[PDB]
């Protein structure tokens, strides 16, 4: 049961951070992008390399100790990736448009998603192709049933560590997540130019119909994000997925509850 | 009665040269119609599905068509290996007879003449008033989302359909002379379907084919045999 | 009905959560939630479908709390998403390259996305691209199909009162009927266009009417109905699926007296 | 008509329900919705199009209740809200009835292209303006066009003014409606030009657009007549051979009115 | 900086006009506002792009008149390119679209980017490739290691010169930048149409959320911009960026201020 706001000088914190993105960094000379994407013979022989896979990033951040029973109420978000000015790096290792042109940008599928949290991001699987063989490191949907590629309700799970949720096998469970506001937007397509905006202006409310935030169990606010910004292609015309890093500010006040 | 579906008995052509088949039918071109070759000792394999779609494997000279009273099958540059019987088929949901199936067209020559397994078993001599249990092993498939089917050829007559059950063994139909005396049943995790045959007649004797309906998230019935076992003979 | 007052108080008000699996064909046990293979016809006259090459209207009709012993239930706030929004980025799952060693080509062309909630069946106008087109057995569309039947023909109506039975292209919302139903549907047409899916937990679409009155539940029946066709999937010969997604519904209701 | 008060009761207000079939060309019955095949002109003088390649203007003039069977002091219907939406737009889905394949084993090619949007809801005839892209263009016979074509018809001729008053008549790409008139409807049209352009087709029986105007006055139908226009022009329909036909769609119609009493 | 009352009256107002050139690269005198023809490098550590090569943030720093406790607070922008009807010039030593075709436009990647601030705009680096070698000239990332492709903190700088800092390495650092407005569009891809509105009709407000816009530290105005238009495709190929002039006017208020 949710109860008044606390006021005064003391009642009110921030919190910011940026999350890397997980591409899937194949070697050192390549963090921020995947590993050139193999495409299998057949659905029943697909069996993807760990660093070809993007992944969920997350970050559990620790508030100031407060507890009769307070808990920090996250109420508005401000969040904007980091290097957009980086993907006009177009003289760098890139296959030509045409004769005697500049390189092919960053371009293709991309999916940008954020989600501020009082706990985990509950995920629930779906898998393009359900005999895809998901590598020791990353947690995937297990025991994959032909269901599993439109609603298989047994694979749900906890966004819960990093470099391990790999972004095509999971979404946010609309069934789930009361205490989560998550955005997240597909712009799929082969040649899909990027549109990215960055302003220090725009703040996103947090409260729900209610007038209630995330309420961080345990003193513990959860940022997750994805920025896959599209794709990398090099001269030899092989596609890398590329990331980049999500800056997150986060205002919270205390709020007495009850039980 | 049923829906009649009426079949030339017989058709010749030379190689090289075309092949019609037709398919009589009361406004069968308002019906979806199938089409089954069927060589003797083998399993009968679909070479059209509704009216004009070929499955992966048939070639572009087998050709369907459906306008009329009459539906045609077409054959055209013919080779000794399309000697065969021809059977057009069709399906109406909710009728004391669901799937119907032509008379048979013998096609002749006159020239010079493995994902998905059905395996059958239970076949063999039995005496009037007898009984016996016909099994097949279905393997490839989760086999709960596929209605089933038992068909059935007498010696001399074409292909009759027997008995038809649904993927969660739901729904069961039967021919009006094997009413009380015949069962359909299902073991989904055995993946095994099963024809109690008890109380034989005499009419009876037959090759008894196990025919799966195409994948159905229900395991609905879809009113086409995409795939059939090599068939079991019962004598009486 | 005479519409009257709604009825306050802890037990007035209700909630239904669900999903509803895409019927885009199912070809076979490996391809759930795909269509067959698309095929194009050598004529008008001779345009003859095969069953699992049709995309079809999903329907689930949900059963509330029984409110006799005189009360309806009126439906006021739908949340719905699309469930697995990044299975789409599957790339490397039997594909055809974009180009010479690049990634796989990503689900792209003609999309059809389409929600409705109602207290009855959702009532469909016919009408047909091609009036000679013979749509299977198995599937419910336009019978006795004149040549009007390509702009317009009322003799085409019917209810969406089954699911993999209506056809997506024979039918559409009629907006003469559905007084009791509200309906959102958009096609974005086009052979290389990209998918655009935005998910958030944040968004609530209010069923009310002008007058105030949301869609009222007869039998003490809610009726949900979707499309989400994606748009296709090319794989390594060339051929083109179309693939879907389930849907999420959350439909707050409330009880209202009438006469 | 100097425009007084609303008429309130149970009778004072009423309802209009209809759709308008796309006049395409309609080359032969097995394409009716569709135009004939493109043909192209070798020059700018020597182009005389078939009449069933030229799209028209669809039209409906939709008699009212009677209002005037009353005494002295003169009632008229006044068109205060619209619902519309393009009925068949999953029609476009149908990617499998002799289209040309986008790649060898591919699909078919889905309606594409130039489109033109447009409806209209008005108390008299939709008032129309004349613009040819080419003044030579030679309209057919059954047509009503801009007559007298000089230089200027090709950006803008006064002398071509006509009223939308016939189906099957006023071709698309000659009439606009004319800005200079239409005080007494409203109208809004949207072309999507381009060869490859995306469809993009939104249904819900949830969006109204209110008729009225900036001193609150919706369009009076005169005659007791109610005058609903349309063009839905989807875009173009490549078949096997790669020849192009435009493709439309019919228009849903929902007009509320109320009467209205004006003066002398 | 406690922030108080606004002053009033005649001269409780100024107001600051100018326009900024673009920095693109200036490889010859004939090429003023374009780029050097861009070369793609064999390998990311073998990229060593020449300075003409790289456009560069352009930055302003205007005297207001003296006051002094008050500061000039920056109240109201107008913003819009100069010269937008320049890239209609589709004669002049372009690439034919076709045979006998017009040239080909400038398109592609481009940045729209604006700041309004009491001082220096502050940056954050991120390098698309981190053995990127930068030229003697510029200012950019130093020690740029592994995680400077993604996230690296010790790449922080103010845009205090021009010609000098590039667009690829710098973004506006979003954890400072509390006395700064800054807006900023990318819109990547090879064939991107530039979309540019141009009206003296709207205004930008720069206040904060508490009333409070960028206060003026020694009476200086920050203002900063970055306008890469696209590319322009020469006859033989090559590919350079374009740019153009940004034209900004500023109200600014007197604000009393303490401490």
């Amino acid at each position: 049961e949710v109860l008044e706001v606390k006021t005064g000088v003391d009642s009110i914190t921030e919190v910011e951070c940026f999350l890397t993105p997980e591409m899937g960094d194949p070697d050192e000379h390549l963090r921020g992008f995947s590993k050139s994407i193999s495409i299998s013979d057949t659905f029943e022989s697909d069996s993807p390399n760990r660093d070809m896979l993007p992944c969920y990033s997350v970050a559990r951040i620790p508030l100031p100790n407060l507890n009769n029973i307070l808990m920090w109420e996250a109420v508005t978000l401000k969040t904007e990736v980091i290097g957009v000015t980086s993907l006009m790096n177009v003289h760098s290792n890139g296959q030509a448009t045409h004769d005697n042109g500049a390189g092919k940008p960053v371009q293709g599928t991309s999916f940008h998603f954020f989600s501020v949290g009082g706990e985990a991001l509950e995920l629930q699987g779906v898998l393009f192709n359900y005999r895809t063989k998901y590598p020791d490191g990353t947690i995937f949907p297990k025991n994959a049933t032909v269901q599993s590629q439109v609603m298989n309700t047994e694979h749900k799970a906890y966004l819960d560590k990093n470099k391990a949720y790999p972004v095509e096998c999971w979404v946010p469970d609309p069934t789930r997540n009361e205490n989560t506001r998550y955005f997240g937007t597909l712009t799929g397509g082969e040649n899909v130019p990027p549109v990215l905006h960055i302003t220090n202006t725009a703040t996103t409310v947090l409260l729900d119909e209610f007038g209630v935030g995330p309420l961080c169990k345990g003193d513990n606010l959860y940022l997750s994000a994805v920025d896959v910004c599209g794709m990398f292609t090099n001269r030899s015309g092989s596609q890398q997925w590329r990331g980049l890093s999500r800056y997150f500010k986060v205002q919270l006040r205390k709020r007495r509850v009850k039980n | 009665g049923s829906y009649v579906l009426t079949q030339p008995p017989s058709v010749s052509v030379a190689p090289g040269k075309t092949a019609r088949i037709t398919c009589g039918g009361n406004n069968i071109g308002s019906r979806s119609v199938h089409w089954y070759q069927h060589k003797p000792g083998q399993a009968p394999v679909m070479i059209i599905s509704y009216d004009m779609n070929r499955p992966s494997g048939i070639p572009e000279r087998v050709s369907g068509s459906n306008y009329g009273n009459t539906a045609t099958l077409t054959i055209s540059r013919v080779e000794a290996g399309d000697e065969a019987d021809y059977y057009c088929q069709v399906w109406d949901s909710r009728s004391d007879h669901p799937y119907v199936f032509g008379t048979g067209t013998r096609v002749t020559v006159l020239g010079s003449t493995g994902e998905v397994q059905l395996v059958e078993s239970g076949g063999g001599l039995v005496k009037p008033g007898g009984s016996l249990r016909l099994s097949c092993a279905a393997s490839g498939i989760t086999f709960q989302y596929y209605a089933m089917n038992w068909v059935r050829q007498a010696p001399g007559k074409g292909l009759e359909w027997v008995s038809s059950i649904g993927g969660r063994g739901d729904t069961t139909y039967y021919t009006d002379s094997v009413k009380g005396r015949f069962t359909i049943s299902r073991d989904n995790s055995k993946s095994t379907l099963y024809l109690q045959m008890n109380s034989l007649r005499a009419e009876d004797t037959a090759v008894y084919y196990c025919a799966k309906e195409p994948f159905d998230s229900s395991g609905d019935h879809r009113g086409v045999f995409d795939y059939w076992g090599q068939g079991t003979l019962v004598t009486v």
